[PDB]
């Protein structure tokens, strides 16, 4: 939730304020960035 | 120009003939992607050899391509009566310069 | 650090390779939901305006960052300057319904009219590019008034999928020079 | 670096693989949605490799020479039969692009899986790596292997009027033959549908 | 059958302009590169112009660079060769060639040839 | 009995980018499921880290070409995100919409020559305060890395963030003739039979790369 900036609960119910999301029966690129290879491959150069 | 072909060659019926295609100064390699076309008068040319050794499915097995002696060579083995025509040589030399040979007129005796 | 390079496996290195120290990251300003949650001006038609998020110009911040997603989902917010009454209609409904005030109609307020419209599309997500000109069902609905003078869009709860190329201005000089604000 | 992939009763073995690049997912999402009413069925006979010829990479091709292939292309097999005999279809792709030249050749190809792509400009090619991709570099490999799931606006789509995916091959660096390299490299593609589901069987012609 | 036909030739005063049209049938015109070559009466073939599938790379021979312009329309399955400032040296039979063949997806194929259109430039 | 309020002056005007939310008009709408859709990304800098993008060099190519001359400087480009060499990267595309940045920038060099085209390269970072190095001998006194070409064809170098201030401007000012963040110089130490071979350069964000202060200044 971006640009909220309010400490008071919304006057209207979430049912009216926003469209409700339905589930059936994740962050792919955060996973890619976190599993990135770092550090040296072999021995040390200098 | 700068492409040398034999002006005319003659082959006996059922014989073997080798048409040749060179540069004035330089060697013809696979990077030139040599192509051999056959043309009869009043008819558009038809492709015989591409990549200097490959031939289309419809082209008969008589025609063969090779790169020998720094020159492109088209060999006709067991030449029939239908092989009397003008054979042309397309060579690639940089993107905007596609060279053609003078054309060798092959006649079957 | 050396690696294969052929594979798309990310290889991110840090300054500790030559004695440095990696610092903290503060990346709340590049969050997708945060950055897209701001009003962007779109060119308004005279009477009927179909609410398509592709109407946002590609050179604006919101338009360009939205076009970085192949698929997107969001609720919509409108800031509309209009004369008369502003009627909104969900998608899939005939344009004649824009003449009926039983549909959500905002009576003339004074400076503008702020509305929070939900996602009414029949698809789970909408697309910025379609390999079928997007299909006519990629809209949030339509609004009508006697004359719409100013129209602003604002994506809420924006979600984005499958990042797409995002191009900057290509300078003809060594680097792009701009007149940066500075005290006189 | 020997890798053998097996789809259906078809196999493909390469001795110069750099691994498999999974794009946007490592698995498949839900296939039993509310839009099919439980009438979807899986066709395992269509999860087989079919071969297509992409292009011929030569010293002529400079940077930006880009070739596109919308994957649900003309298939003369079980998959095409399903396309002609079912209304709604769903599958991912397993793509193996081979550029078999020589280890004495230079240059580089980029093979990418771009969703919802019809055309691409030269500048956008600079960011083509944003998509599931691999590099074919003749000094190290001659095969790029990319797996992507089903991915679209709808859970199922009509493949006659929509192509979700596009296989893109671009020339990052021009081919160099020098003396011992291959004069040209024939770039082919070996593609296998994965997790094929069909719904809404159509009447006969 | 894969074939191409050329049209728009004839007799034209030198210094004029005219546009050859290439119409292809029996194949998907979008997937193939187009070459324009010419043959003078009794002379050898001369390659003039080349255009790719999406008109992104275009090349001309140094003899006809700037004078000629090659383009294509894939929806109409047509290719165009607009010739300007024609000189008497350009009197020849012009061939539109489709570069491409089974096992040949490059520009060095030149498989399909049309009957060619005659252009006579004289005064 | 009414609770009295004071309608303050200067408050309540419509501000773009304001944290408030509008009032609903259409309730009880349920969306189709979006659970486990592939390709989700929530932060643009995650995409910037995960996906390197090509740099641009002379004549619009993503590679530098081996030079046989005495001048071994392959390329020398400003570290600014507004540089022409980075004008076709995803990182610059993001940075154009932000006022400030701070962090490490990763360069990836991939060698695409034949297996018999060995080469040895050096990459150096020249901080501001002096003319950029013209020879690798002079650049050897800067923060630099040297690398061979072999089985591993890609080498990654982290350009560090070295500045007086904690954040640096993503855009360059017209009055600044010399780049305020220094220069990155790529030299070719030596090569074997690698004449005319391509070194492809890509750029991405490091672990500590940050962008701040969003701005809309056309694009």
């Amino acid at each position: 939730s971006g640009n909220t900036g309010s400490i008071i609960n919304n006057y209207y119910m979430q049912q009216y304020q926003n469209s409700m999301d339905t589930q059936l029966g994740n962050d792919w690129f955060s996973k890619l960035a976190n599993t990135a290879f770092s550090g040296l491959f072999g021995a040390l150069l200098a | 120009q700068t492409v040398i072909q034999e002006p005319a060659m003659s082959v006996s019926l059922g014989g073997t003939v080798t048409l040749t295609c060179g540069f004035i100064s330089g060697s013809v390699t696979g990077t030139n992607y040599p192509s051999w076309f056959q043309q009869t008068p009043g008819q558009p040319p038809r492709l015989l050899i591409y990549y200097a050794n490959s031939r289309p499915t419809e082209v008969p097995s008589r025609f063969s391509g090779a790169i020998s002696g720094n020159k492109a060579a088209l060999t006709i083995t067991g030449a029939q009566a239908e092989d009397e025509a003008d054979y042309f040589c397309c060579l690639y030399k940089t993107n905007n310069n596609i060279l053609f040979g003078g054309g060798t007129h092959l006649t079957v005796l | 650090t050396t690696s294969a390079g052929e594979s798309a496996d990310p290889v991110t290195t840090t300054v500790e390779n030559y004695g440095g120290e990696t610092q903290a990251q503060r990346r709340q300003h590049t969050d997708v939901t945060f950055i897209l949650d701001r009003f962007v001006k779109v060119k308004p038609q005279e009477e009927i305006n179909v609410l398509d998020l592709m109407q946002i110009p590609a050179h604006t911040l919101v338009g360009a960052l939205l076009r970085t997603a192949t698929y997107y989902f969001s609720d919509l917010e409108l800031a509309v300057k209009h004369e008369g009454d502003l009627t909104w209609v969900p998608n899939g409904a005939p344009e004649a319904a824009l003449d009926n005030t039983t549909n959500p109609t905002a009576y003339h307020k004074e400076p503008l009219t702020r509305l929070a419209l939900p996602y009414t599309a029949p698809h789970r997500v909408l697309a910025t590019v379609y390999n079928g000109t997007l299909p006519t069902s990629f809209n949030y609905g339509a609004i009508k008034a006697t004359r719409v003078t100013e129209l602003l869009y604002r994506m809420k709860r924006a979600e984005t999928y499958c990042p797409r190329p995002l191009l900057a201005i290509q300078p003809s000089t060594a680097r792009h020079k701009q007149k940066i604000v500075a005290p006189v | 670096r020997i890798l053998t992939t097996r789809n259906g009763h078809t196999t493909s073995t390469t001795q110069s693989s750099v691994g498999v690049t999974y794009g946007y997912a490592t698995a498949e999402d839900f296939v039993s949605g509310p839009n099919t009413s439980g009438l979807e069925t899986r066709v395992v006979q269509a999860e087989r490799f079919f071969k297509t010829h992409l292009f011929d990479w030569g010293t002529n091709d400079s940077f930006g020479r880009c070739h596109l292939l919308e994957l649900p292309t003309d298939h003369k097999g079980v998959y095409g039969s399903l396309t002609d005999s079912y209304a709604y279809m769903r599958n991912g792709w397993d793509v193996e692009v081979t550029a078999v030249g020589n280890q004495f050749n230079g240059g580089c190809l980029l093979v990418a899986m771009v969703p919802e792509l019809c055309s691409i400009t030269k500048r956008e090619l600079y960011q083509l790596t944003l998509f599931p991709h691999q590099f074919i570099n003749p000094r190290t490999n001659m095969t790029a292997h990319i797996t992507v799931p089903y991915l679209g606006v709808n859970r199922y789509d009509q493949y006659k009027v929509h192509k979700p995916w596009t296989l893109v091959v671009t020339v990052v660096a021009p081919l160099t033959v020098k003396n011992e390299g291959a004069p040209q490299i024939k770039v082919y593609a070996n593609i296998a549908p994965t997790n094929v589901y069909v719904a809404g069987e159509l009447p006969s012609k | 059958e894969e074939k191409v036909v050329e049209s728009g030739g004839g007799l034209v005063q030198p210094g004029g302009s005219l546009r050859l049209s290439c119409v292809g049938s029996g194949f998907n015109f979008k997937n193939y590169e187009i070459n324009w070559v010419r043959q003078a009466p009794g002379k050898a073939l001369e390659w003039l112009a080349y255009i790719t599938q999406t008109s992104d790379f275009i090349y001309y021979a140094d003899s006809v660079k700037g004078r000629f312009t090659i383009s294509r329309d894939n929806s109409r399955n047509t290719a165009y060769l607009q010739m300007n400032n024609l000189r008497t040296e350009d009197t020849a039979r012009y061939f539109c060639t489709r570069a491409g063949l089974t096992g040949c997806k490059s520009r060095h194929c030149m498989y399909v040839w049309g009957p060619g259109a005659e252009v006579v430039v004289s005064s | 009995g009414i609770f009295p309020v004071a309608c303050s002056d200067g408050y309540g005007g419509l501000v773009t980018t304001d944290p408030k939310t509008a009032d609903p008009v259409y309730g009880k709408v349920f969306n189709p499921p979006r659970n486990l859709l592939p390709g989700r990304f929530t932060n643009l800098l995650d995409v910037a880290e995960a996906c390197p993008t090509f740099l641009r060099f002379d004549s619009d190519v993503p590679y530098v070409t081996t030079k046989t001359d005495s001048d071994r400087k392959l390329v020398q480009f400003d570290l600014s995100l507004a540089a022409k060499h980075m004008s076709n990267t995803f990182l610059a595309g993001l940075a154009q919409y932000y006022t400030q940045y701070s962090g490490t920038i990763n360069l990836h060099f991939m060698f695409t020559g034949p297996t018999d085209a060995k080469a040895r390269y050096m990459v150096a970072y020249a901080p501001p305060g002096m003319e950029p190095p013209t020879t690798p001998e002079a650049a050897a006194h800067c923060i630099h890395a040297e690398w061979d070409t072999g089985l591993n064809s890609k080498f990654t170098f982290s350009i560090p963030y070295l500045s007086a201030a904690d954040y640096a401007y993503t855009a360059s000012d017209v009055a600044e003739t010399t780049n305020v963040q220094g220069w990155v110089c790529l030299f070719q130490i030596t090569h074997g039979k690698a004449d005319g071979d391509a070194l492809v350069v890509l750029a991405s964000a490091g672990k500590d790369f940050d962008l701040r202060l969003p701005v809309d200044a056309r694009a």
